RNA sequence: GUAAAUGUGAUCGAGAGGGAAUGAGCACUGUAAUGUGCACAGGAACGAGGAAUUGCUAGUAAUCGUUAUCUCAUUAAGAAG
């Protein structure tokens, strides 16, 4: 969600809205078990580091070197 | 027979500009930075607009460079130095920008962080107390 | 006692009569034998090499040396 | 071997010498007699164990010959000023600061040693410094409290 | 541009004629290897008594890149030798390269102190040296000699380097690597 | 002795000026808050402010306002005023002097207890 | 053919930086004297005349970019050539880039001498400015 | 924001090395500065480190930058290349 708030001017009579940017762990949550911690975001994969390594032969990593 | 031609003039000692003393063995930019206020990069700004060969010695100028010097140092705005090269930029208590020179400095520091203290300003509080104020982290490092 | 800021008439002098017979010589020889400042020993060393009384022999960089009278090279 | 440290010199107005017992120290080997390449600081305060468990100030191993070299401090303090500074003891003309016990190795030299004066009107003079050997104060009635010939 | 003749060293130095002058260390000292500049990248440091076969003035700038802040910079170590041969050639007036060489012959102590004792305590007697270790050290005692006399004085340090050299070659006290030499061969002869 | 004074202006003038005018005096860092628009909960905290230097006569004080808004600029509509500003414990009061123009309301209360061993 | 090459930098940037000041085609930015031409450096230029060394070393990257039939030059482009790294306490030195705004005015100026035209993707010469580098590089080599 | 060490010429001359605490400002990111950039000041210790102690055999150790690598609105003096 991109949620919205409400500002006044300098003249605290007229009004303006500006939207909230999304950042942080907020929405960046592992998908396999929720974690804020230890996500890797690369390739646009959004799993923490312990799972990645019990998972990562089904998804086709391997270790070559 | 031959003669050299090259020389620098017969040299003082050390000079007095703005209660402080300069070293006449030494050349103008580093020399000028003995008062207070001046500072390496407007050392060099100053000698342009009055116009001193950077190269002489202190010692070797003239009561007239050294007029030209210190009327540049009491008014850098005349001689077309743009005040945010100065040291005191939109002034609180005048509005104004100004260059402090010598004891200026701690004078005025001292009267603004005075009364920061007079009403509270945590700010103030901390230097007076031998604190850190510009978010630095206090545990590790800055003891005794 | 600190070094100096001039090159007075009889120190001219005497290191005329002095830079004959010498070989190799060079920057600090002036400012370590007599008492000049590094700022005054290359603009003698300078003016010496125009007036032919001493001659320069490198000046790579900043590194730069120079001969009198009694300098021989090698020969094949 | 035992060295006995003496401060040694003329004393006016002077009712006590109180002395550090932290000595910069030249050390020589009694087994390969080589001397340490660097002075080391023998405190009263650092505390070190022989292979024997008995208490020493300082223990160093030779580079040269591996073996152990140990050094205690034994102050000869009559009292402690202010519960900090060990008043050296007076003796004739001299004042008796510490005597070090060196094992397995010579003192050569000590170097320097940190030196308070209590005057005889009572004030505390500290970290005094000698020039040339000499070392003067004066107080505001004007007793003078002087050193000369420091040793 | 300067030359279409045969190889000399910096394009100046003759390469030719060059005697060793003690017999002791002959086999020991590669002056035959004709090269415009004191740089090769020959990977001989993987072998037996390959840093042997280096060429001298190489060996010589290599002792330069020192003093921690230095490593790797071999460019600024041939600017300094080349012109402290232009010193060295101009006093002494023969070629710099037997001005070396006469340098390393004299600066290398020939008997040393050790430790012989095996089967009890280690007591310290003399020994002597073999070829190979006597001109590994005059190389090291004619550096130390240089870097340390250059550290805080006005001085540049091409004009050091002519100053030692001169000295070493002609023996004398004046040369700090030389003293050196006679202190460890002191002691040696007192631990005999 | 001369009238209080924040960058050339007397506080005459000072407390007629409209927010939109006296943010040309303001530090760069609270100029661009202002520019940035009040949130909802700061227009509460002013139209009080506003309302009570206007309601209030006579020698009585006015009652205390709180607020949670420690971000915000002290401006010269909350001059005598006794406003109550969160600590994030409790609202500590303060008065607003003239001399505190130029600063935000979180410089004049600590959060922190000051530390003696 | 590519003529500029024939010549040593060290001797070409000095020649042309005369034949500029005698005819002013290049006029100083606004206090000169005491800017600095990047962030990166420490103080501001020791020769009083490094504007015309700028325009005599811009008209170089361009003849050697014609020579070599390079895409044209951008702002960016020279901003980075001039670059050098910055100074930071207690931090490792950084690579920074040089101003732009010397760089805007010494390439409108050479717009109005008719020695610079503006490209859709960037700058290149004129007829004129390479004539004028032509005649110089053919004396200075006899 | 597309290297830096580095290459040539000038310059400076033995606390013109060094940039710590701090002033009135001028901008940026952000919902919010407390975070970051810039200009002018200001100018602290430190002049090569006691007892001890840690890696490293060749494109290695050490030096020098750089990350369309990871953290990341904005923040690297951290790792991994
Ligand atoms: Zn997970």
């Amino acid at each position: 969600m991109n949620k919205q708030m409400i500002k006044y001017n300098a003249d605290l009579e007229t009004t303006f809205t500006v939207e909230r940017k999304d950042f942080g762990r907020t929405n960046r949550r592992c998908r396999a078990c929720f974690a804020y911690n230890g996500v890797i975001r690369k390739y646009d994969l959004m799993i923490c580091r312990r799972c990645f390594r019990e998972y990562a032969g089904d998804i086709g990593f391997k270790i070559y070197d | 027979k031959l003669v050299f031609n090259n020389n620098p003039l017969p040299i003082q000692a050390m000079i007095r500009m703005f209660n402080t003393n300069i070293d006449g063995k030494k050349q103008i930019i580093k020399a000028l930075t003995t008062i207070r206020g001046i500072g390496d990069r407007l050392s060099l700004a100053i000698l342009r607009r009055a116009k001193i060969p950077t190269d002489k010695r202190a010692g070797e100028l003239t009561e007239d460079e050294l007029n030209e010097i210190n009327e540049v140092i009491l008014n850098p705005q005349k001689y077309d130095i743009p005040e945010w090269m100065l040291n005191h930029q939109n002034d609180p208590i005048d509005g104004t920008t100004k260059h402090l020179i010598g004891n200026q400095i701690e004078g005025t520091i001292r009267l603004w962080n005075e009364r920061g203290k007079k009403i509270g300003l945590v700010r103030a509080f901390r230097t007076s107390l031998g604190l850190k104020v510009r978010g630095q982290r206090t545990k590790s490092n800055g003891r005794g | 006692v600190k070094r100096h800021e001039r090159v007075e008439d009889d120190i001219f002098n005497k290191i005329v009569k002095d830079v004959k017979n010498m070989r190799i010589l060079t920057r600090t020889t002036l400012s370590e034998r007599y008492n000049l400042s590094l700022n005054i020993s290359i603009k003698l060393l300078r003016f010496l090499e125009e007036n032919q009384i001493i001659k320069l022999i490198s000046s790579h960089r900043g590194s730069k040396i120079y001969a009198g009278s009694k300098y021989e090279p090698l020969k094949v | 071997m035992k060295y006995n440290v003496y401060i040694e010199g003329t004393f006016s107005g002077i009712q006590s010498i109180m002395v550090e017992q932290v000595y910069p120290i030249t050390i020589k080997c009694s087994g390969c007699n080589l001397v340490h390449k660097k002075d080391v600081i023998l405190s009263i305060d650092s505390i070190n164990y022989t292979d024997k468990d008995e208490k020493v100030n300082l223990k160093v191993k030779c580079a040269s010959c591996t073996r152990q070299m140990y050094i205690l401090i034994k102050s000869m303090a009559t009292e402690l000023y202010e519960e900090k500074f060990y008043c050296a003891k007076k003796e004739d003309n001299r004042y008796l600061a510490s005597q070090l016990q060196g094992r397995g190795c010579y003192i050569e030299k000590i170097k320097d040693a940190n030196i308070h004066v209590l005057s005889e009107k009572g004030r505390i003079y500290p970290d005094i410094v000698f020039d040339e050997g000499y070392w003067r104060e004066e107080d505001n009635m004007n007793n003078t409290s002087s050193i000369e010939d420091f040793n | 541009t300067e030359t279409s003749g045969d190889i000399k060293l910096f394009g100046r130095y003759p390469y030719t004629d060059l005697e060793v002058k003690d017999i002791t260390l002959e086999k020991y000292i590669n002056v035959a290897s004709k090269v415009i500049l004191p740089h090769t990248s020959s990977r001989l440091n993987t072998k037996k008594f390959g840093r042997t076969k280096i060429p001298v003035v190489e060996r010589f700038v290599n002792a330069m890149m020192r003093k921690g802040r230095n490593n790797g910079k071999k460019t600024l170590a041939m600017r300094i030798v080349k012109d402290a041969f232009f010193i060295i050639e101009g006093v002494t007036g023969q070629n710099p390269i037997q001005i070396l060489v006469d340098a390393i012959c004299n600066s290398g102590p020939r008997e040393d102190s050790a430790r012989i004792g095996k089967g009890g305590v280690m007591k310290r007697s003399s020994v002597d040296v073999s070829p190979l270790r006597r001109i590994n050290i005059a190389i090291f005692l004619l550096a130390k000699g240089v870097r340390n006399s250059t550290f805080k004085d006005i001085k540049m340090l091409p004009e050091i380097i002519a100053e030692e050299l001169i000295n070493a070659a002609k023996n004398t006290q004046s040369s700090f690597a030389v003293k050196k030499k006679e202190e460890i061969e002191r002691i040696a002869k007192s631990n005999r | 002795f001369k009238e209080f004074s924040y960058k050339g202006v007397n506080l005459e003038t000072l407390t007629s000026m409209s927010i939109s005018e006296f943010k040309e005096l303001l530090p760069s860092k609270l100029r661009r808050s202002i520019n940035r628009g009040f949130s909802a909960a700061e227009r509460d905290f002013i139209k009080k402010c506003i309302k009570a230097r206007s309601e209030n006569t006579g020698l009585e004080r006015p009652e205390q306002i709180n607020t949670n808004t420690r971000n915000l600029p002290i401006l010269p509509t909350m001059i005598g005023l006794q406003i109550g500003v969160y600590s994030g414990r409790d609202f500590m009061p303060m008065v607003i002097k003239e001399e505190m123009l130029g600063r935000r309301l979180r410089d004049y209360v600590e959060t922190r207890k000051l530390c003696t061993h | 053919n590519t003529e500029i090459f024939k010549v040593r930098h060290d001797t070409f940037i000095p020649a042309l930086s005369e034949y500029l000041r005698t005819n002013k085609t290049v006029v100083p930015i606004k206090n000169f004297d005491i800017i600095k031409t990047s962030r990166g450096k420490e103080t501001s230029p020791l020769d009083i005349n490094w504007y015309y060394t700028r325009a005599a070393s811009i008209i170089r990257k361009l003849l050697i970019s014609k020579a070599k039939n390079e895409k044209p030059l951008s702002i960016v482009r020279f901003s980075s050539e001039y670059g050098c790294a910055k100074d930071r306490g207690n931090r490792p030195n950084k690579h920074v880039r040089a101003s732009k705004g010397i760089i805007i005015k010494i390439l409108n100026d050479l717009q109005e001498k008719g020695w610079v035209e503006k490209k859709e993707n960037g700058w290149t010469l004129k007829k004129e400015a390479e004539e004028v580098s032509k005649q110089l590089i053919e004396k200075l080599i006899n």
